[PDB]
């Protein structure tokens, strides 16, 4: 699997991605919900899109 | 998404999803490679790897991962290999003149009480490879149409890689049930060791494994017993029945190999023992013809054994077990001892030639099996009978062997590519065994007998056909899509036809053949009640086929069969076809067609090689008269309007639309019902006269054959064979400009009627007087030689009707003129 | 169709011609995101000779216009992939294919 | 002939190997005698380490032996449509009929030693189930001949032979507990099934014999074809040698029951069907006598044919014998009002005819003494 | 209403069952006696052998067995002794007729005339009638005698049970049938009442008696219970109790919830309606299950019992039926389709993620170690896609 790196901000109270499963097919990270936004090089994250 | 993980907690969707794998299984189950592919792309190989290694999976999970990766990716190559694996063609290589009963040893190179490691060295045997292609969807999709592309083949899988994680696995499942854990992978020891062993077993009998890697097995079964020239092997674990009942199949495996060893040994020995055989009896010839021969009587009985068929002489010179002197085995003293020593090599490997360990693998089997029948009272079923079958086999040797050899064949080199690809039709037709007659199945099913008719070995090793059981695995295919749905039109006429086409060219191809397809001639009697409207071959054809001039045969023909053929033809005789009526035919009251496929069957038993057999003549008269309706309405004795009206009559039907047809065709208008009736009752005249009695019986004056004789003369009279003889054919004319008027043979009266008629006359009644013979010249014979003469224009000369006109005279009338 | 997105650069001089087998590394998802095959999974590169017609006409163009070295996403509209017929049990009729391909080499 | 000289040195090597391997097994291995039957039976009913099993409680754990015959009586007693040949269980009832041996003047000591033997041989097996499990597979041919029920009867004979009372009280015993009529309907059907002489297969086989050989005979048939005039005969006499061995000894139980089965909803009278067998082979043995009345001497092929029928109907007479010996009055009763007496009618007159024909020739005096 | 003699399998049939009933009740039970007067019932149908003036040999209802008509007797010969009288004993008596042995010529007391077969009418043998129909003649043939042959106890009752049954379950459909068009508005049902107390016991007490053994049983004895089992099924089958279980289901069928019924027969009657139909459908499950004959009855109403996996009241029920069908019969499978797969499938989608769903797509694809392809490939085609 492609390998992640994420960068960005987060809110303090409800960004909270504990490791293994989550939101889609897991792996989450900077702006895979609504309470962080990241950024990869190609794409802006948020809300797991 | 979670961790599949939790699903030790989460009950429900652990069930749910050790089904859904279930569900997986279930559609690719049993050769079904395409839905092998899709799957490869929900669990894929990666996923399929890591299950198998995941230590914390549930146990149901892991048992479903470990039989979806077998399913998807080496349950049809292990099916279709073990398939095979029953059957020893050994081809004469020196690769099989190497094989040794016992390895070479310093003890000794045959003999020794050591064998050797049981599935590990040379095997020759033939077995087709594993076929594989890689999952990918990607690829550009074949246009070519459905039913018609090459059959997919199974998902490919790394095979070095996977042995090398089986083999690691049991390793470490041998090594935590050593150190009895608290926590066995998959939540139990049945859990921890069946699917490994599972995989195991599979990888096994599919013949992936390498020496070091059998070797490596035998280790860990066994450390002592198969230890090469930890301490505790799985043998001796305290093991579940699940557990035992692997161990049962892995050692089945061993056993087959070493019998399979035995087999090979046994071809390599035959092969240079028959070298030297041959080579004696060329030097003896020598000697006898340089010799004097001062004794005819002593050349004769010297060539007695020369003028003996080759089996025979091999018995005689294989005749010296218990002693023989020079002249009852002519086999030189050193050649009988290589024999003798052979047979003892043999005796002592079998075991038969006469420790708290084993120190072989038979006596390991046997007492791991009486061990464990003594340790528990066996609860399940299956594992009782896997170990008394291991135990019967260890404790009979030779018998395993005696029962293993007539499915074993030595081929020359020359024949291992033909008798290869034999082997992967045979494959694929076995496979065909499993699964529902479909489209795509019976399209593989009409390519593969096409490619073994076409393959030469077919024709130049019957045995071996024969011994590979290929006729009884067509015939069960074809009996499978006859019972379906027997009473509702048969599907499949096509691959019906060619399981003639095969079967019924097979029964031709050697007598033994024959022999054999004769031994189901009930069965295909019995599914035989049907046909006609294949427009093709038929179990009947077969039926026919399998007693067509072989005298021992029809001597060997039952009553109860003839019965049989009887009763359909009564049935006939008494209803219309369904079929017909069903397109539309006019309801004439019987079943011509079919009536003269029964009689045609009738005409093969009774008659052969051009002579009348006597008891089945006589059976098939007395039952044909005690079921009258067989002979039709016209020879009905109350209203029956006689051969000859019911001739003109079907004549009359011919001439006559929407009476012969449904006049609302694959083949001529399907039927004609005016040409089926004559046939039909050219065919049961056909009969009759291949029913009366032959010459010399009756010049012996034998009171069965003047009996018989009279009942065909009371059944058909002299007039109605003349009329019907005298009947005027239609030949070809030129009308209109240049338009060539023929006859529709299919559905006109054709000389091949007459032809039926002039036999039953010349055979029931004969001409012996000059007056009838210059009136039967007169009226019925003459017009039609001269017809023929008239028809030798250039343009008349080779039509359908000048052929069967020079056929009828060529084959009834002139003959019988030349005897008169 | 075929769309091509650069994800990383090649080296912009070596394209595919006509005869040449590529090897590359892909990753194929459904256009709603639903992963279906992979080559990575196996663990072994998938190669293919341009112009044989192998692949599917979207994988051709696509990789005819990626680059040596190059990662690309390339977006498959369904006259392009597998059509109306689609792939039984993998791909439903009339859809769009995602990939992410990486052209390993020339060979 | 001279013209032909077929040499097996201008075989290819590999029809050559072929047919060495087919001789071979025929001649060397086939004939090999290996007995290992004993020594299974031994091991098998040998128990092991019974002390460390600790099994103080009164029901033991079967033995190995105990547990194949259990395995073999479940598979019997499966409810099924017909019982698929079972090569495993063939096998392992001709071990079991084996182990159970039945060996000049020999002495009274020695005679009675013999007979401790085989009673003790025969317990191995009764012991473990084996009675009931004979006439459980016999149930479960459901008349159907076959290598099953024939290994079922070997077993049966080799458990009963010299009469053994306690095996015949196990089986009375078994039947009229489960009270079964499906046990008797397969003894009647396999008995109508039995096969009789047949003057149309003879004079077929005499045909097919007089077919002779123009090519090899491994390329013909050789007309070996299995004999097709009481090719059954061996099956016949041990069916009624099993019925007889019911009643050996004057059992009265097991001879009443074999007559009426009281507790069965429906009975079958297995003495009026031996006698209805018995009248068939007297008929079919007249039809011989007719046939061959005309002619001076008597053939090999029919001198072996009428000796076939001939030990059939000893073992007849014999099982009819033990049927009424003791006495018991029903079955003689039974036997007074069946048909036996024009059997005994025609066996007479073929005696009385067969006896005057085969004295004026002194080729036929070994069937005149069988006669 | 005709006899016949029938020597095909209905020798195992309940329909050949007949049960002797001597014209009195004390001492009904004794021995039977030559020349005896008696009637013969008919078990399952529990109509009376009796001669009627314009059709001959029928079975007549018990309101038209008068003894002139129903009255017979077993004579030892045909001879004209009748004239001798006989007197009633109070006891068992002397022990006469034996079964299986005794040869018995029936003989209808008030005309005389001896029990025999009609003349084979032409053309039967032709038509495959292999039954002769029985009549009463003056003189009638030489193998007129007839054997009594004992029946088990359990076939016995089954046949009892089986008449019970089937007039319950008819005056059940008629009193459906009643209303089945008539809506009530408020007003009373409009209709016969209907037997719902008995319809529900006697429901539980089939499904109870058609209940499979315990696994928990030694082999000889599961063995005999299931065999017991398979031949109830049978006799039940072949009498048609489940043709009536299936008319009856759908008669409540017609309507879609509790509401709907008592819009037509009324609250008090709609309080079971949910519990009868799921009764039914268990019953048809007891019924059909591990029977191969009984299953292969769906091959040809397969649609039926498919468009009912929607049903909300007996979802679970229905389910049970299509399992046991598809577990036992091939021939269901080879003519299982692309819209029975497509419901099957929306089963899961529309009532959850249930394991039972699964089995049955499992059953659908190899059945006897014999897979279809075509179903293996619907299913893939269908499910796996989707994702």
């Amino acid at each position: 699997q492609a390998t992640h790196l994420r960068v960005g901000w987060a809110l303090s109270e409800g960004y909270s991605p504990y490791p293994g499963g989550g939101e889609g097919w897991g792996g989450n990270g900077v702006g895979d919900d609504l309470y962080s936004y990241g950024f990869d090089g190609l794409h802006l994250w948020t809300g797991h899109v | 998404c979670m961790d599949i993980l939790e699903l030790s907690e989460r009950l429900d969707l652990q069930r749910f999803h050790s089904h859904t794998l279930s569900l997986y299984r279930s559609v690719c189950a049993l050769g079904n490679n395409r839905v092998a592919h899709a799957l490869c792309s929900h669990v894929d190989q990666a996923q399929l790897l890591h299950a198998l290694e995941d230590a914390r999976l549930p146990g149901p999970l892991r048992a479903g991962y470990y039989d979806l990766l077998i399913s998807i990716h080496l349950e049809s190559a292990c099916r279709s290999r073990r398939s095979m694996l029953s059957e020893y063609i050994v081809p004469l290589t020196p690769e099989t003149r190497a094989i040794t009963l016992f390895p070479p040893g310093r003890s000794a190179e045959d003999g020794p009480r050591r064998h050797g490691l049981p599935g590990v060295g040379v095997t020759t045997s033939l077995r087709p490879p594993h076929h594989f292609s890689p999952p990918c969807f990607v690829v550009a999709l074949p246009a070519a149409g459905a039913t018609e592309a090459p059959a997919r083949l199974s998902p490919a899988i790394p095979l070095e890689a996977l042995r090398d994680k089986a083999l690691r696995m049991l390793g470490e499942a041998v090594r935590d049930g050593g150190q009895h854990a608290r926590d066995p992978v998959g939540g139990s020891v049945e859990f921890q060791f069946v699917p490994v062993l599972k995989l195991v077993s599979t990888l096994l009998v599919m013949g992936v494994f390498s020496d070091e890697d059998v070797k490596q097995i035998l280790k860990m079964i066994e450390p002592e017993v198969f230890r090469e020239e930890l301490e505790e092997g799985l043998l001796q674990m305290k093991l579940p029945e699940s557990v035992k009942l692997q161990m049962c199949h892995l050692l089945e495996y061993f056993c087959d190999q070493e019998l399979q060893h035995r087999v090979e040994s046994l071809a390599a020995f035959a092969e240079c023992y028959v070298d030297k055989m041959q080579g004696n009896q060329r030097g003896r010839y020598g000697l006898l013809m340089k010799a004097f021969t001062m004794s005819a009587a002593e050349t004769a009985r010297r060539t007695r054994e020369f003028r003996s068929p080759p089996q025979e002489q091999i018995n005689m010179l294989l005749h010296f077990k218990n002693g023989a002197d020079e002249e009852e085995c002519p086999l030189p003293e050193e050649i009988r001892q290589e024999l003798v020593n052979f047979h003892q090599d043999l005796l002592a490997h079998c075991g038969i030639q006469l420790e708290h360990k084993p120190q072989s693998l038979q006596e390991l089997v046997s007492h791991t099996v009486v061990r464990w029948a003594q340790e528990d009272f066996v609860q399940s079923p299956e594992l009782v009978r896997a170990m008394f079958s291991l135990l019967h086999r260890q404790y009979d040797g030779l018998g395993e062997l005696l029962r293993a050899l007539p499915r074993a064949y030595t081929i020359s080199v020359s024949s291992v590519e033909d008798t290869m690809s034999l082997l992967e039709c045979l494959g694929q037709i076995r496979s065909l065994l499993i699964v529902q007659m479909g489209p795509q199945e019976e399209n593989l099913m009409i390519q593969s007998i096409g490619n073994i008719m076409n393959n030469k070995v077919f024709y130049q090793h019957p045995n071996l056909m024969r011994a590979l059981g290929m006729h009884e695995t067509v015939m069960e295919v074809m009996v499978n899509v006859l019972g379906g749905g027997e009473s509702k039109e048969i599907r499949f006429p096509k691959m019906v036809t060619s399981c003639c086409r095969f079967l019924c060219y097979f029964c031709r191809i050697s007598r033994q053949n024959q022999r054999s397809m004769f031994d189901h001639l009930s069965y295909l009697l019995e599914n035989s009640g049907i046909g006609l409207g294949m427009q093709g071959s038929t179990p009947l054809d077969v039926a026919a086929a399998s007693v067509i001039d072989n005298n021992e045969l029809a001597l060997a023909l039952q009553e109860q069969d003839l019965e049989k053929v009887v009763s359909y033809l009564a049935g006939c005789g008494l209803q219309s076809c369904p079929m017909l009526l069903a397109k539309g035919y006019p309801d004439i009251g019987w079943n011509p067609c079919g009536g003269e496929r029964y009689l045609d069957f009738l005409r093969f038993a009774v008659f052969v090689n051009g002579e009348s057999v006597e008891e089945n003549a006589n059976v098939v008269v007395r039952l044909l008269i005690r079921k009258p309706e067989c002979f039709g309405p016209a020879l009905r004795g109350e209203g029956g309007s006689g051969l000859l009206a019911a001739i003109e009559e079907a004549i009359r039907i011919s001439e006559d639309p929407a009476r012969d047809g449904p006049g609302v065709p694959p083949e001529e208008n399907r039927v004609h019902l005016g040409h089926a009736i004559m046939s039909f009752y050219a065919a049961l005249i056909d009969l009759l006269g291949r029913c009366a009695p032959e010459t010399h019986l009756i010049q012996a004056g034998k009171g069965e054959a003047l009996r018989i004789r009279a009942i065909l003369r009371s059944l058909v009279p002299l007039d109605d064979l003349v009329g019907i003889i005298s009947l005027p054919l239609q030949i070809p004319t030129l009308g209109k400009d240049g338009a060539l008027v023929q006859p529709k043979m299919s559905a006109s009266f054709v000389p091949d009627h007459k032809a039926s008629m002039v036999l039953f006359l010349d055979r029931v009644y004969g001409i012996e007087n000059q007056d009838f013979l210059l009136h039967v010249l007169d009226v019925g014979f003459l017009p039609d030689m001269r017809a023929a003469a008239s028809l030798d224009t250039a343009t008349f000369s080779t039509t359908e009707m000048a052929l069967a006109l020079n056929r009828y005279l060529c084959l009834a009338v002139l003959p019988l003129i030349t005897k008169c | 169709g075929v769309q091509v997105e650069t994800i990383s650069p090649g080296d912009g001089r070596t394209f595919p011609k006509r005869g040449q087998t590529c090897v590359v590394h892909y990753t194929g998802m459904l256009e709603d995101g639903k992963k279906f095959d992979s080559s990575r999974d196996r663990n072994k590169p998938f190669k293919f000779t341009l112009g044989k017609q192998e692949v599917i006409r979207g994988w051709e163009e696509g990789v005819a216009q990626m680059s040596v070295g190059q990662r690309a996403k390339l977006i498959i509209s369904s006259d392009y992939a597998y059509g109306a017929t689609g792939h039984p049990g993998i791909i439903p009729p009339h859809a769009t294919l995602v990939f992410d391909v990486e052209l390993l080499k020339l060979e | 002939a001279c013209f032909r000289m077929t040499p097996l040195y201008n075989l290819p090597t590999h029809r050559a190997c072929n047919m060495f391997l087919e001789s071979y097994k025929a001649s060397w291995i086939l004939t090999e005698d290996h007995s290992f039957e004993d020594r299974m039976i031994d091991d098998l009913s040998k128990a092991g380490e019974q002390e460390e099993e600790e099994e103080e409680v009164e029901e033991k754990k079967p033995d190995p032996l105990h547990q194949l015959v259990l395995h073999f009586s479940r598979t019997a007693l499966t409810e099924k449509s017909k019982l698929d040949e079972d090569y495993l269980y063939m096998a392992y009832a001709d071990i079991m009929a084996k182990s159970c041996h039945l060996e000049v003047e020999v002495s009274f000591e020695e005679k009675e030693m013999e007979k401790q033997r085989l009673l003790y041989q025969q317990s191995r097996l009764h012991n473990r189930g084996a009675a009931e499990m004979v006439l459980q597979m016999i149930s479960a041919c459901k008349g159907e001949t076959g290598a099953m029920v024939s290994s079922t009867l070997k077993l049966g004979i080799s458990i009963l032979n010299g009469g053994n009372a306690e095996v015949q009280q196990k089986m009375l015993d078994y039947l009229k507990d489960k009270k079964e009529v499906g046990f008797f309907q397969s003894i009647q059907a396999l008995m109508q099934t039995c096969s009789v002489l047949d003057l149309n297969a003879f004079e077929r086989q005499n045909k097919a014999e007089g077919l002779g050989m123009v090519n090899e005979d491994g390329t013909v048939i050789n007309r070996q074809n299995g004999e097709k005039v009481m090719a059954d005969d061996e099956f016949t006499q041990d069916l009624f040698r099993f019925l007889q061995l019911l009643c050996e000894g004057h059992n009265n139980d097991f001879q009443n029951y074999l007559r009426t089965q009281t507790g069965n909803t429906t009975t079958i009278n297995i003495i009026i069907c031996t006698v209805d067998y018995l009248l068939r082979l007297q008929e079919s043995i007249s039809d011989f006598y007719w046939y061959y009345s005309g002619k001076d001497v008597i053939e090999e092929q029919g001198k072996r044919n009428f000796s076939k029928a001939m030990s059939v109907a000893k073992q007849v007479f014999n099982s009819l014998t033990e049927y009424i010996q003791g006495p018991c009055t029903g079955n003689q009763q039974s036997l007074a009002h069946s048909r036996l007496w024009d059997a005994v009618v025609g066996f007479l007159h073929v005696f009385a005819h067969m006896m005057m024909k085969l004295a004026q020739d002194s080729s036929q005096i070994e069937l005149l003494k069988e006669l | 209403r005709l006899v016949y003699y029938e020597g095909g399998p209905v020798c195992t049939h309940a329909r050949s069952l007949w049960r002797l009933e001597p014209l009195r009740i004390s001492w009904s039970g004794s021995h039977l006696r030559w020349g005896q007067p008696l009637r013969i019932r008919h078990v399952t149908t529990g109509r009376y052998l009796g001669l009627t003036e314009d059709q001959g040999l029928v079975v007549v209802d018990a309101s038209k067995a008068h003894t002139k008509a129903t009255s017979f007797c077993f004579r030892i010969s045909k001879e004209k002794l009748d004239v001798a009288p006989k007197r009633d004993v109070e006891g068992m008596g002397p022990p006469e007729i034996k079964y299986g042995e005794s040869l018995c010529f029936v003989q209808h007391v008030a005309s005389g005339l001896w029990l025999t077969y009609a003349a084979p009418d032409p053309k039967a043998l032709r038509l495959g009638v292999l039954k002769k129909k029985a009549m009463l003649h003056q003189e009638g043939h030489m193998d007129d005698a007839l054997s009594l042959t004992r029946c088990q106890q359990e076939e016995s009752q089954a046949a009892r049970m089986i008449y019970s049954t089937a007039g319950l379950y008819n005056q059940f459909i008629k009193g459906l049938d009643s209303f089945s068009g008539k809506p009530r508005g408020s007003g009373p049902p409009a209709g016969s009442a209907l037997p719902i107390e008995g319809v529900i016991l006697s429901l539980q007490d089939l499904i109870g008696y058609f209940e499979p053994p315990s696994e928990e049983l030694q082999h000889e004895e599961k063995q005999t219970k299931l065999r017991s089992l398979r031949n109830r099924q049978s006799l039940f089958q072949e009498e048609g109790m489940l043709s009536l279980v299936l008319n009856c289901i759908d008669r409540l069928n017609v309507y879609t919830t509790a509401a709907h019924f008592a819009e037509f027969a009324g609250e008090e009657a709609a309080e079971s309606w949910k519990e009868i139909v799921n009764l039914l459908y268990e019953l048809l499950a007891s019924l059909i299950r591990g029977n191969r004959t009984n299953c292969a009855l769906f091959s040809t109403n397969l649609d039926w019992l498919v468009s009912k996996l929607d049903r909300l009241e007996a979802s679970s029920g229905i389910l049970e039926v299509l399992y046991c069908v598809l577990i036992e019969s091939p021939e269901v499978l080879n003519i299982i389709q692309e819209n029975h797969i497509k419901s099957i499938i929306s089963l899961l989608d529309k009532h959850g993620r249930n394991h039972k769903v699964l089995d049955v797509l499992c059953s659908l694809c190899v059945c006897n170690g014999v897979a279809v392809r075509s179903n293996q490939d619907l299913i893939t085609e269908n499910l796996l896609p989707g994702r």
